[PDB]
Order: structure tokens, then C-alpha cells, then sequence
């Protein structure tokens, strides 16, 4: 699960 | 609670329900699946970017899309984008279905992950659009203290030329103003869909796996009498997705290309002949340069 904060 | 605002969980029940008086607003999340018939390749499909960036010798895939990684080895994602650019920008068929759900004045707000500006292209207005991965059109110096701006001419030169870019001024990396993994997404994206959801009447979900966290997690921000509607090559987002099991009731998936679910559903309003004049005229007006 890739995530951009 | 859990209305059922749908007659039956299809694309036919969708436009029925989009024709009804109920269906006054629609939210639209997209990602690189809507730009692949643009040119631009995915991610994840079995021609997507994760499947061949073995040149570059990276940790893991997703390390050439990761903000340490690039401020420490940039040369990577420019290599990248001087490959993948396209020769041209033109928005796709679904593109166009967005802009004209603007023009019919039914589109609240479209919600997009991919950077390639092909929404605003299409005629979304900033208002219309959450680039909330930001974008390849302007570019920003890394350095607090200077942050200077950097148009998308000068950072084709720098990257057709395959020179990194840095700033003229203060000599620091110059980075494309897109959302890298690890970094915020820009707050209008929070302040819009905290006020955008709670009157949503219909998602419209359109080319993307929903693996992306925050963004995908936008889709159990709707109430949940709020059909959601999936146009995708795959099943995505199983508050999550619900399309097969007992308790699905507000939820469909129409498995196929984008472009042509815009135009099946389009058909089912009545609206291809609009959208296929729309984006032949756009696309002409864009060849005419
Ligand atoms: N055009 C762009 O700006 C671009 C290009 C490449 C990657 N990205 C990033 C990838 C990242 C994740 O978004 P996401 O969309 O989930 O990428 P993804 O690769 O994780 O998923 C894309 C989904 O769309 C599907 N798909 C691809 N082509 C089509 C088509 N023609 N018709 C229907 N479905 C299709 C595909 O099966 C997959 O499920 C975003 O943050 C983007 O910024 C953007
Ligand atoms: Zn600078």
C-alpha cells in the first residue's frame, strides 16, 4: 500500500 | 443510512439514475488508466512503468517515484521522463465525458491522481479539478530559502538535453511539482474533499487500482447512499468497493477500456453524438496549434 503523505 | 438510490447495479441503472432528479452532483476519481490511450503508460499493467524500470538498477520499483531517493539520485526519473514524454498532450475520450459532464453542469468536482495536465487541457478550470498528485507543468527549485519557478519549456530543454535540471540562481535540484510517495498532498485537496463529499450524489471512478493511499481511501468518504460507479480494465477498491457480494447494493463495475465506457454510458443518455463532436473539435483546435 504506496503512500503520499 | 444505506438507501438504495439504484434500480439495478448496471451502467443502464446509472444512467437511469443520472437522468433522474435526484442525481445533481457528480465526483469523478481518476488515475493513469483514463491517460493510457493518451500514450502514457500505468503503473501496474502487465507496458506498466513496474514492469520495466530494470535499466535503472533501483532498489525496488516504486524507489524511482520516492522523494529521498530522487533528491539523492534524481538522474533516474529524468531519464524516465525523457522516455515516457509524450510528442503531444491530448486528452482522451474520457477526458472529454468529464468535460462534458461540466457543460451539462453536472460535474461537482473531478479528483485526479495523474500529473499530465490532460484535464485542464480538455477545458477544466482549476476550480473543476484536485490535482492531488500534483503536477508536470510547473516545476519549483528544492531550496526553501529560494523556491524559484521553472515553466514546463525549460524543463523539457533541461531534460531532452539530459541535463538535470538546477536552478540558474541558487544551483539546487529542480523538481517537477508533482506529489513523490512520502511527501503531503497540497491542502486544497483535504479543504475540497471535506466540503465536496457530504453533498456528492454520485463517484464516478474511472483508471485507476486504487492503491494509492490517501487518495483511494476518498471513495468511503461518500455517504452511503451514494452509487459508485467503476470504470476500469479490473475490479478495483475491494466502505470499501462492494460489486458481488449479498450485501452489494450501490456499487457497479464496468469492466473494459475507459474511453469506451464513456461511450457506452454516453450512448445510454443520449449524449455521443455530443461527446463525439466535443472531442473532435477539441482535438482539431488542438492540432490546429
Ligand atoms: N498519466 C499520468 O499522469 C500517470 C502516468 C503513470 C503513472 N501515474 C501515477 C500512478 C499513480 C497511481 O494511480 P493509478 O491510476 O491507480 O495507477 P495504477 O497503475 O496503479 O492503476 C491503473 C489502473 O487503470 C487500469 N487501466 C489502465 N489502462 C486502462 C484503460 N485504457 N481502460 C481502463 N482501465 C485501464 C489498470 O488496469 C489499473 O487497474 C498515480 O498517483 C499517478 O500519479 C500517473
Ligand atoms: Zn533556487
Amino acid at each position: 500500500r504506496a503512500a503520499x503523505t | 443510512q444505506k438507501e438504495r438510490l439504484l434500480d439495478e447495479l448496471t451502467l443502464e441503472g446509472v444512467a437511469r439514475y443520472m437522468q433522474s432528479e435526484r442525481c445533481r452532483r457528480v465526483i469523478c476519481l481518476v488515475g493513469a488508466g483514463i491517460s493510457t490511450s493518451a500514450g502514457i503508460p500505468d503503473f501496474r499493467s502487465p507496458t506498466g512503468l513496474y514492469d520495466n524500470l530494470e535499466k535503472y538498477h533501483l532498489p525496488y520499483p516504486e524507489a524511482i517515484f520516492e522523494i529521498s531517493y530522487f533528491k539523492k539520485h534524481p538522474e533516474p526519473f529524468f531519464a524516465l521522463a525523457k522516455e515516457l514524454y509524450p510528442g503531444q498532450f491530448k486528452p482522451t475520450i474520457c477526458h472529454y465525458f468529464m468535460r462534458l459532464l461540466k457543460d451539462k453542469g453536472l460535474l461537482l468536482r473531478c479528483y485526479t491522481q495523474n500529473i499530465d495536465t490532460l484535464e485542464r487541457i480538455a477545458g477544466l478550470e482549476q476550480e473543476d479539478l484536485v490535482e492531488a498528485h500534483g503536477t508536470f507543468y510547473t516545476s519549483h527549485c528544492v531550496s526553501a530559502s529560494c523556491r524559484h519557478e521553472y515553466p514546463l519549456s525549460w524543463m523539457k530543454e533541461k531534460i531532452f538535453s539530459e541535463v538535470t535540471p538546477k536552478c540558474e540562481d541558487c544551483q539546487s535540484l529542480v523538481k517537477p511539482d508533482i506529489v513523490f510517495f512520502g511527501e503531503s498532498l497540497p491542502a486544497r485537496f483535504f479543504s475540497c474533499m471535506q466540503s465536496d463529499f457530504l453533498k456528492v450524489d454520485l463517484l464516478l471512478v474511472m483508471g485507476t487500482s486504487l492503491q494509492v493511499q490517501p487518495f483511494a481511501s476518498l471513495i468511503s468518504k461518500a455517504p452511503l447512499s451514494t452509487p459508485r460507479l467503476l470504470i476500469n480494465k479490473e475490479k478495483a477498491g475491494q466502505g470499501g468497493m462492494d460489486f458481488d457480494s449479498k450485501k452489494a447494493y450501490r456499487d457497479v463495475a464496468w469492466l473494459g477500456e475507459c474511453d469506451q465506457g464513456c461511450l457506452a454510458l454516453a450512448e445510454l443518455l443520449g449524449w455521443k453524438k455530443e461527446l463525439e463532436d466535443l472531442v473532435r473539435r477539441e482535438h482539431a483546435s488542438i492540432d490546429a496549434q
